[PDB]
RNA sequence: UUAAUAUUUGUUUAAUGAAAAGUAUUUUAUUAUUAUAUUGUAUAGUAUUAUUAUAGUGUAUAGUUUUUUAAAAAUAUAAAAAUA
RNA sequence: AUAUAUUUAAUUUUUAUAAUUAAUAAUAAUUAAUAUAAGUACGCAAGGAUUGAUUAUUGAAAAAAGAAAGAAGAAUAUAAUUUA
């Protein structure tokens, strides 16, 4: 369920040339409870200076994402939500 | 992956089916819960009868459901009948659920807390043995003369399993709108709940005064000044309630016990 | 409220029971899901005149009370009207909102105590005296029994201060014993029925009766 | 914008249940392989599905007598036949054919190949008949064919006329249909689980583990 | 024509904005929006006299001087204030200037209030306030004495309360004894 | 909405729907402190009963007075004397 | 789950492979976890005094018929089939947790715990040692400044 | 545009009609809540007399010296009595052209409702809400 | 503001208190600087396969001689710590 | 002819005294108190039963009770994303 | 700023079924990044072409033979998910 999935760190390895990209980003939302071809997953990954909001679809052989926390961490979800909101409002040019 | 040939939620025709393509579409609110459905011309929504605004439409729906729960039936016109039937089904669902949240939601929706209580008292035991479609809608062959709109008689199904309205005959209305409704000869000895009986007696005794006769004659005068035809003169009008008529109606009420 | 799902197994509350509520047995392996436990909604208890007067009578008996032993005192009270600790907490919250009692914290034992407000202490005393007179009028006894009770009351009044305190302790412990004994023979059934007031709000009307169990 | 989840969506200081066995994808794949190669629990093979033209509300009162008479029909000791849940076939106005919820017909193409149509509905409420679990599929299908033949003879006798268990089932119980369900082939063997091929030795290991767990 | 009015589920603020009825505890802002000849809202009754005068006099003699905003903030900082607004403070100060109680002198860029005309009477009022504080301390000592008396009265209340508890528990005891005698009198005869 | 008694100042909260917009200003409700029928006035504003279209359940939300009134009667410093008797989360 | 009207081997395998996604589900967990177990179904089961997946699986076909055609539980058959399908591995989880333990082991559990605590202590020891070196360098700078002032 | 809140929140300091309540010009008891014939002027002060606002009768809210109405609906308290500004400043008695022995004032603090104490009252009350404790 | 903003401000205040308790890192002295230089040179000549040892020594000399003398003392200490990290982590991947 | 037209369409009331103006058949309009002849009390205007609260006092919770219709274009208002 | 006439775009509501012909929307003088022919041909040499491929620019189109006064939903996307 949402309350137990959102907020979990996700390790995503994307097979891209010339070197696969390795990211770690918390779950922000899920589109399906059980497994499905339209499962969907919303992940916020922040690098050293880059913040991105990825929507990884399930079943792609090149986009291998694994959930590792095994738990929800709703407070961590809230913290990451606030971080993304502040970064998104800041990034606009003024 | 690519996008559909028509991207975004595009309003289709009234009788066009679903598309079943990936489209980011949001609902206004959770319409799956009773009495929270949306009105529209698609198939997932109730047929929106004509109203000045969605607020006015919801007010009309609330008064419709209130009168429906009050007198067990309602004669409506046009697209109001499917909405009334579906909302009556929703009310029966809430009554059978019988949660405190269901009580509070039906109280938020209805105009009468006494009708909320009457529903939650009668409808569970009345429709315990029914799965769905608790209300029946019958299209009448007579139309409203003013706007030629199609009329529909909407009612509840389990008439005999109900505490109130047990044995009531709706083939013809009562003699007066404040008198108790007709009763078949077979169910003459039936008895009504005392609280509903007292409420009806109070509301009916409201109309037994002379100030109501004055309101009646003044309404005659108003509708005659407003150009409405076939409205007699307040000199030719006669009161709806008199002493001998009340006496014989009391005799008939004691006969029906 | 069931013994297994809402409380750990083995515990039971010595108080008034709800009418027609079955005390069904729950298996020992029963456990709630972490997500299912969040969406649990309890029915509202009665914070009305009878429960608040009962709790005020207990708080007037024990001057002052402590929140830990308050449930024990309520269980020892003969005419208990509370359903469980949740009902007790709700009645305490209602009394706090109405201003009958206040909650202080002792800096010595680091525990919360429930004191009676000075402005409402007179009304609490009036309620306690009216309840005592009602219990006296309802209690039935013969001439000799009434004479013996009056003599015992006169003796307890003529006794000293510490003598009266020890007599009160003995009397309350014997009352606790006789209540634990009589509970096996009769209980207090609480019945409820929801309704809606003129403001569209849902509230319950409650009845309290006593029924013999054999 | 608005986030779909508010702050009060999860109470603070409360933990949620874990949604996977371990964070390691290898351990996840191994546990998935175990649960995929596990034997199909709760799966039973009915000898015959018996159906009537009445409704479940009318057959519930007679379901026990149907069990006893089916035991007498199988000529088995009392208590060897178990009736599954009553399935009320969908009352359909258009009657699509082949659906599991479609009402059965008193005719089949193999029975009347040269018939230009089918015969009207014969069953509207069905129930499976299960034997003991230790019995083999050969005995199951033998008992099914025996019951089918006996019920067909009883229906023919009833049609020709207007103490035997079949006659009682057809007259008193109102039973008017019996079929032999085809074997369910939905569960396909997992050649690979999680992309890793399942070797014969590993499959035998999982089978032995599940046998020891059942023992 | 308003979206908030056309929305099917009206908010509480939206329903408040429809409170144009001239009534007790109605939408005062929505009733003031309409003209004065339409809404029956008279002028604001501002209480003037010695009650706000002495208060602002003490609060100004404490600092001597302060600006208008500083005076308003220092007054609002307290709990009991006969002044409802800075405009009320301004009117009180203006009446005091007319009666020669406070005088406003303009500095390089601001105005400050001082007590120069009634400086002797201002010191007299300050000494009266100090004597009132001393009388409040004496009343606090008398309240400590009355608290000792109330401790005696509370000991008497504890005596009568324990007597009431005894007479109640004895009643509950005899009631339970009667019930147990009705059900199974063996336990009652054993307890005597 | 949040209402207070005219005689004693007792406060209780209850959301107002579209069927009771006439009773939003003044409510004739039974007061538990006065033990009789008293007039209740509108004090502070809650969010709403229904849902704003395409807006979450939080929108609009109660005012700062309603949030402060709740926090004084139920919160950290308010439920602490009540968490020792029952701990409402449990029975 | 739709089931198209009847539970099949594919649906049973679906439930079996999804049993991995619920390690904390025991045979004694509440009945609301089973598929197609609505509020009406759950309330009717609680009336029947059925608070457990074990008690759902231990039901009889006649009881299921009573619940489906006289109480109003439409997917009671689906709930009962799900319970009967998943009850057998739940007993194993409860008695020993075989599928959960034989794949990790207490040895690996304690190894992971010890390595976690050692790494967490090393992370703080790194900062402790770097602060010690910083303080030592500050003292050396003080000594060098004293020597330069003496010079 | 009006620049004042509506429905002043009294959660910090409730303004209720006291059980005992006398007048300022009359020192006689008034009706508490049954009739709004009195005039309530609240300011949130316990300053004597009649704390949390004094009270006046509609007929008696007039000046006590000249027995006339008020100019701008503003009275002057003078040793326990309510005078008018021309009376307090020492000017001559001026007879008003409008109503003589009664002033334009609403009933039950309706005219003094748009100004006074609102929410929040103090600064330490907002930080009580925004802090978790 | 809100409760979450207040908690965030309190956490930031605690972190700032800890950071103020911690001192500015280091201004390295000549002795330990030469020790680190010798360690770097010896580690390069021990494990430097394909990279020119002469070019590596020239780069290290250029760093130690111009970069620290150009930058500030805090950056000098940061460079000292980074050089120690390189010595302990095999020149940071210089193969 | 336009004209099978445009337009109308009566399902829910938050407010309190004159005079100009209006004379509409007030059948005894009122039923009485006081005192003292006589005289007169219900309805505007903008060609109308019309965008309409005539602002002379005065204050107020009486809810002080006539707005059809089952999809569309164009137009008219109101809202209108994590694009700029 | 007007549909009055002409002219257009549609429609005259399951027609089991486009296509014998009328008429009718897409007849390369493309542009930019790469890579290959090739580091070729051709140049004294430095140099260095032509050139069919992928992207880039994101769309797809069939006219006339059947019974007609409700909502082409018995409406809360099921051709009745149990139903008194
Ligand atoms: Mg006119
Ligand atoms: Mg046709
Ligand atoms: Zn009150
Ligand atoms: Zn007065
Ligand atoms: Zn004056």
């Amino acid at each position: 369920t949402k309350e137990q999935i959102l907020g979990a760190p996700v390790t995503c390895n994307f097979e891209y040339n010339p070197r696969p990209v390795r990211l770690i980003g918390t779950v922000m939302d899920a589109h399906t409870e059980e497994t499905s071809i339209k499962g969907g997953l919303k992940v916020y990954a922040r690098n050293e200076e880059t913040n991105m909001m990825l929507w990884i679809p399930p079943g792609n052989p090149k986009l291998r994402h694994e959930v590792t926390s095994t738990k929800g961490s709703f407070q961590h979800y809230l913290d990451e939500r606030d971080k993304w909101d502040e970064a998104w409002i800041t990034g606009r040019a003024r | 992956g690519r996008a559909p040939p028509v991207i975004g939620c595009t309003r289709k025709a009234r009788y066009a089916g679903i598309d079943d393509n990936p489209t980011i579409t949001y609902k206004p609110w959770d319409t799956t819960e009773p009495l929270m459905a949306d009105y529209g011309w698609t198939r997932g929504k109730l047929p929106k009868f004509r109203a000045r605004s969605p607020f006015h439409r919801q007010q009309i729906a609330r008064r419709m459901v209130t009168e429906m729960i009050r007198k067990d039936y309602c004669i409506v016109g046009g697209a109001r009948a499917p909405a009334l039937r579906i909302l009556a089904d929703h009310v029966v669902e809430l009554a059978k659920a019988g949660d405190t949240d269901s009580r509070q939601q039906l109280a938020y929706f209805l105009h009468d807390p006494l009708m909320v209580d009457k529903a939650f008292d009668e409808y569970p035991r009345r429709f315990k043995d029914m799965n769905a479609k608790y209300a029946m809608m019958t299209r009448l062959k007579s139309r409203r003369r003013t706007d030629a709109v199609a009329m529909y008689f909407v009612e509840y199904k389990n008439r005999d399993m109900s505490d109130n309205h047990k044995g009531e005959d709706y083939s013809a209305g009562p003699e007066r709108f404040f008198l108790p409704p007709r009763i078949v000869e077979t169910e003459k000895g039936i008895q009504r709940p005392p609280h509903m009986q007292m409420a009806f007696d109070r509301w009916a005794s409201k109309f037994k005064t002379e100030e109501f006769h004055h309101w009646w004659r003044l309404r005659h005068a108003k509708l005659r000044y407003w150009g409405v035809r076939n409205v007699p003169h307040p000199s030719d009008v006669d009161p709806l309630w008199t002493e001998k008529e009340e006496e014989e109606w009391h005799n008939e009420m004691l006969a029906n016990t | 409220w069931q013994s297994g799902v809402h409380t750990p197994h083995g515990v039971v509350y010595r108080g008034a029971k709800m009418k027609n509520w079955p005390e069904q047995r729950i298996p020992e392996n029963f456990k709630f899901t972490e997500e299912q436990r969040f969406r649990t909604k309890a029915i509202p208890r009665d914070v009305g005149t009878i429960p608040r007067n009962f709790v005020l009578g207990v708080l007037y008996r024990h001057q002052p009370c402590e929140v830990g032993g308050l449930w024990e005192h309520c269980t020892n009270d003969p005419e208990i009207v509370l359903d469980s600790k949740r009902h007790l907490r709700e009645v305490l919250k209602q009394a706090r909102e109405e201003g009958f009692v206040t909650f202080e914290r002792d800096a010595i034992s680091n525990e919360w105590l429930c004191f009676l407000t000075r402005e409402r202490y007179e009304e609490v005393q009036r309620i306690v005296t009216a309840k005592s007179e009602a219990v006296d009028t309802h209690s039935g006894l013969r001439g000799a029994a009434a004479t013996e009770t009056s003599t015992y009351a006169e003796k307890f009044r003529e006794m000293n201060v510490e003598a009266k305190e020890a007599h009160a302790r003995r009397l309350e412990e014997e009352v606790a014993n006789t209540t634990r004994y009589l509970r096996r023979f009769q209980q207090r059934e609480i019945d409820y029925l929801p309704y809606t007031d003129l403001n569209g709000k849902v509230n319950f009307m409650w009845w309290y009766e006593t029924r013999d169990v054999q | 914008y608005y986030w779909p989840y508010n702050e009060d969506f999860v109470p603070e200081g409360a933990e949620t249940s874990r949604f996977q066995s371990s964070g390691s994808p290898g351990t996840r794949r191994r546990v998935l392989q175990e649960y995929a190669l596990s034997p199909l629990f709760g799966a039973r093979v009915p000898c015959c599905v018996v159906g009537t033209l009445r409704t479940a509300k009318e057959i519930i009162v007679l379901k026990r007598d149907i069990q006893s008479l089916l035991c007498e029909l199988m000529e088995l000791p009392q208590g060897s036949v178990t009736l599954g849940p009553l399935q009320q076939l969908r009352e359909m106005m258009l009657y699509r054919h082949g659906t599991p919820l479609s009402p059965r017909l008193g005719d089949e193409r193999q029975l009347n190949m040269d018939a230009y149509a089918r015969r009207p509905i014969a069953a509207r409420t069905m129930m499976d008949v299960f034997l003991a679990e230790d019995m083999s599929l050969d005995e199951i299908v033998n008992f099914g064919r025996l019951s089918l033949g006996k019920l067909q003879i009883a229906l023919n006798n009833l049609r020709k006329e207007n103490v035997e268990p079949a006659q009682l089932l057809v007259d008193r119980m109102g039973i008017s249909y019996c079929e032999i369900p085809s074997l369910d082939e939905s569960d396909y063997v997992f050649a690979e689980v999680g992309g890793v091929a399942v070797t014969d030795e590993e499959a035998e290991r999982v089978a032995q583990r599940w046998a020891e767990r059942c023992e | 024509k308003e979206y908030r009015l056309t929305v099917p589920y009206r908010s509480e603020v939206t329903m408040l904005r429809l409170a144009n009825h001239k009534a007790i505890n109605s939408n005062i802002r929505e009733l003031f929006k309409k003209p004065l000849v339409m809404n029956n809202i008279k002028a604001i009754p501002r209480d003037l006299g010695e009650i706000p005068r002495d208060y602002v006099l003490r609060l100004l003699f404490f600092h001597q001087p302060i600006r208008l905003v500083d005076l308003w903030t220092i007054c609002k900082e307290h709990d009991d204030v006969p002044l409802d607004s800075a405009k009320h403070l301004r009117l009180v100060l203006k009446i005091a200037k007319l009666q020669r109680w406070v005088y406003a002198e303009k500095n390089q860029t601001n105005n400050l209030y001082y007590y120069y005309v009634h400086q002797s009477r201002m010191q007299e009022v300050q000494q009266m306030v100090r004597a009132s504080e001393v009388r409040k301390k004496e009343q606090e000592s008398v309240r400590e004495i009355e608290a000792e008396k109330l401790r005696m009265e509370e000991q008497e209340r504890r005596k009568v309360a324990l007597d009431e508890n005894i007479v109640a528990l004895q009643n509950a005891l005899v009631s339970n004894i009667a019930q147990i005698q009705e059900f199974d009198p063996g336990f009652a005869r054993s307890k005597i | 909405a949040l209402f207070s008694c005219f005689r004693c100042g007792y406060m209780y909260e209850f959301a107002v729907s579209n069927s009771y917009c006439r009773k939003l200003t003044l409510r004739n409700d039974h007061c538990p402190r006065c033990d009789q029928l008293t007039l209740f006035r509108f004090m502070s504003v809650s969010g709403m009963v229904g849902n704003m279209p395409f807006k979450p359940i939080g929108v609009p939300g109660p005012s700062y007075a309603t949030l402060w009134w709740r926090k004084t009667r139920e919160g950290k410093e308010a439920s602490a004397p009540l968490d020792a008797v029952c701990k409402s989360d449990r029975w | 789950i739709a089931t198209g009207g009847r539970v099949t081997n594919e649906d049973r395998r679906w439930w079996l492979v999804h049993l991995e996604c619920a390690p904390d589900i025991t045979p004694g967990t509440f009945i609301a976890w089973l598929d197609c177990c609505g509020t009406h179904t759950c309330k009717k089961l609680i009336e029947r005094n059925i608070w457990t997946i074990e008690q759902v699986a231990a039901l009889d076909s006649d009881q299921v018929d009573e619940l489906k055609y006289r109480e109003g539980c439409l997917k009671m058959d689906v709930v009962w089939e799900h319970a009967r399908t998943i009850i057998t591995p739940l007993r194993q989880r409860e008695v020993t947790g075989g599928v959960e333990s034989e794949l990790q082991g207490r040895i690996m559990e304690l190894r992971k715990k010890r390595e976690l605590e050692r790494r967490r202590e090393e992370i703080l020891k790194e900062r402790a040692n770097v602060s010690e070196q910083r303080e030592e360098t500050l003292r050396k700078l003080r000594e060098a400044i004293a020597a330069k002032k003496a010079a | 545009r009006p620049h004042f809140p509506a429905y002043n929140e009294d959660v910090d300091r409730p303004m209720v009609v006291p059980p005992d309540a006398i007048c300022f010009n009359c020192d006689k008891p008034i009706d508490a809540g049954d009739v709004n014939s009195y005039v309530w002027i609240p300011a949130g002060n316990a300053t004597v007399p009649t704390p949390q606002g004094y009270f006046f009768h509609f007929g008696c809210f007039k000046c006590n010296r000249c027995k006339y109405r008020l100019g701008h609906n503003k009275f002057y308290s003078k040793d326990g009595k309510a005078w008018c500004i021309p009376c307090a400043l020492g000017r001559d008695v001026r007879v008003p052209t409008r109503r003589w022995h009664t002033s334009y004032v609403n009933t039950h603090r309706t005219g003094s409702r748009l100004t006074g104490h609102f929410f929040p009252r103090h600064s330490h009350q907002m930080e009580f809400l925004f802090d978790p404790n | 503001d809100f409760g979450r903003a207040a908690a965030r401000r309190m956490q930031l205040e605690r972190r700032r208190l800890e950071a103020s308790t911690h001192p500015p890192p280091v201004d390295p002295t000549a002795q330990q600087a030469c020790v680190l230089y010798r360690r770097l040179l010896k580690a390069g000549h021990q494990q430097l396969l394909v990279t020119d040892k002469s070019y590596y020594a020239r780069k290290v000399r250029h760093e130690f001689e111009v970069t620290a003398r150009q930058t500030s003392a805090r950056v000098r200490g940061i460079m000292y710590e980074r050089g120690q990290w390189l010595v302990e982590n095999k020149l940071g991947g210089i193969v």
